[PDB]
């Protein structure tokens, strides 16, 4: 996936994108607002959304979208 | 003492794949997941096993092995953590044994 | 564990050839006819075996292990059980490796 | 016990080099050279090590050892050694293996 | 081989293809009549017959035909 | 290595014919140097191997029919 060679999570701990077992409400929002920060100053933010929205990736925060918002949009 | 690789063609395409960086892959997840891996796919005694099997070792149901899986494999592909996985798949070149470094200073 | 494997080339066509599944082929052969293959071409101790040698092993004579060598041969190109022949020469498909089924859960 | 090998590519070209071979050029060297090879490159505990660190297992000084890695190096390019050499590099035929002789015999 | 993908011996024993040393006589002919009966149901018996008769193979019914019978076509 | 090397008539050789013990000074280095020449003389490559030994300076050895010190002098 050549696009993910300029991701700026490269480097960052992949904690940042994916949810703990258990974390809900305030403490989860406020991770995905932070994974959201680094997507939105990402080079290939479009791409990383393309293909999680093409193969309906079923976790994580991917192209400064929760796997939620993804859904709706697949749905 | 390093060599155990296999070669595995997926469509059109080959890769040579290294026991040495596939133990560095699952050394990036958790220990439940990894586990999860091993068992799913027969990593370490060559028998994948089934949900069930392995809902029975973690002690959850089918369907939460199932979101273990599925959550793992997403991790694995996300660009944060894919590089491990880019590195095991390029196996083939070589990158970093001792026959490399030797014949980089053979033909200068 | 299983990863023994060579790479040869005939011609201009390459083949990874495991050491397993080379076994399988040979296990399906007489015990007498797998171990010719195995003293001919030297298959366990690496040193090709002279027919009178052989014929020493087996007590009978040069011609009949000949015989022996000659049908052998036959038999393992007829299609009646050329499959696991065939396996054998693909074996740099990795073709049922725990690799195979990791992989084809990532790329899904 | 014979399979050690390692898949290796320098720019667009791709080898296979066995650890056999690997030993047989090592065996054209002095033990001193082949040391200094081995220490160098990392090729028996995987650590490549400083010139300081081989120069004071062979008692001589960083330079010496420059020296003598510069000169090991210029013999293994040399065409008075170019045929040990070659075969290395060629691992990926399989020339020489019990395998390769069995496909000449099943293939005429 | 690739015509040996559809040989309808595949799935079957080779002992219907090839005679155990030393057997001769009646054994011998029935052995070699059971495997023509299904060379003569097998989609590739050309195909099969073809290549034994190219190589000469030296030992089997390959295409319908025995050994003895490809040997009298080969002189 | 896949051209020229080939044909090259040292194949084979002790590489002791080509190369100097580490310290041999005078007349046994001289004469080592003139029993290499003597056959890199005879080589039908030696112009390919006088080549590659002067464009990459191999800094030991006798190649192309010139001793180190002689190719040392010409890259000067
Ligand atoms: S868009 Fe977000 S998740 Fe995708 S590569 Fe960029 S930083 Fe990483
Ligand atoms: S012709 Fe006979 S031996 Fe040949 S593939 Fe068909 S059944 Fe088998
Ligand atoms: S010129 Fe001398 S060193 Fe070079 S290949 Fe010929 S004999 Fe060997
Ligand atoms: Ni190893
Ligand atoms: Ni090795
Ligand atoms: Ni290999
Ligand atoms: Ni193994
Ligand atoms: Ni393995
Ligand atoms: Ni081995
Ligand atoms: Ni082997």
């Amino acid at each position: 996936w050549n696009w993910q060679l300029q991701g700026l999570c490269r480097g960052m701990d992949s904690s940042m994108f994916f949810h703990p077992d258990g974390e809900r409400g305030r403490a989860r929002t406020q991770r995905e607002q932070r994974a959201k920060e680094m997507c939105r100053r990402c080079p290939v933010i479009e791409a990383c959304r393309s293909h999680a929205l093409e193969v309906g990736e079923p976790y994580g925060v991917w192209g400064g979208l929760s796997e939620s918002e993804r859904d709706l949009l697949l749905k | 003492a390093h060599h155990h690789h296999h070669h595995v063609a997926v469509d059109a395409v080959s890769f040579t794949l290294l026991q040495d960086q596939l133990q560095s892959v699952l050394d990036t997840l958790s220990e439940r997941e990894a586990g999860v891996v091993r068992l799913r796919f027969g990593l370490t005694d060559g028998q994948p096993r089934t949900l069930d099997e392995i809902g029975q070792v973690y002690g959850v149901t089918r369907e939460r092995i199932r979101q273990i899986e599925s959550k793992t494999m997403s991790k694995l592909r996300h660009p944060s953590r894919s590089q491990v996985l880019r590195d095991y798949l390029d196996g083939s070149s070589g990158s970093g044994t001792p026959e490399e470094r030797l014949l980089r200073a053979i033909f200068g």
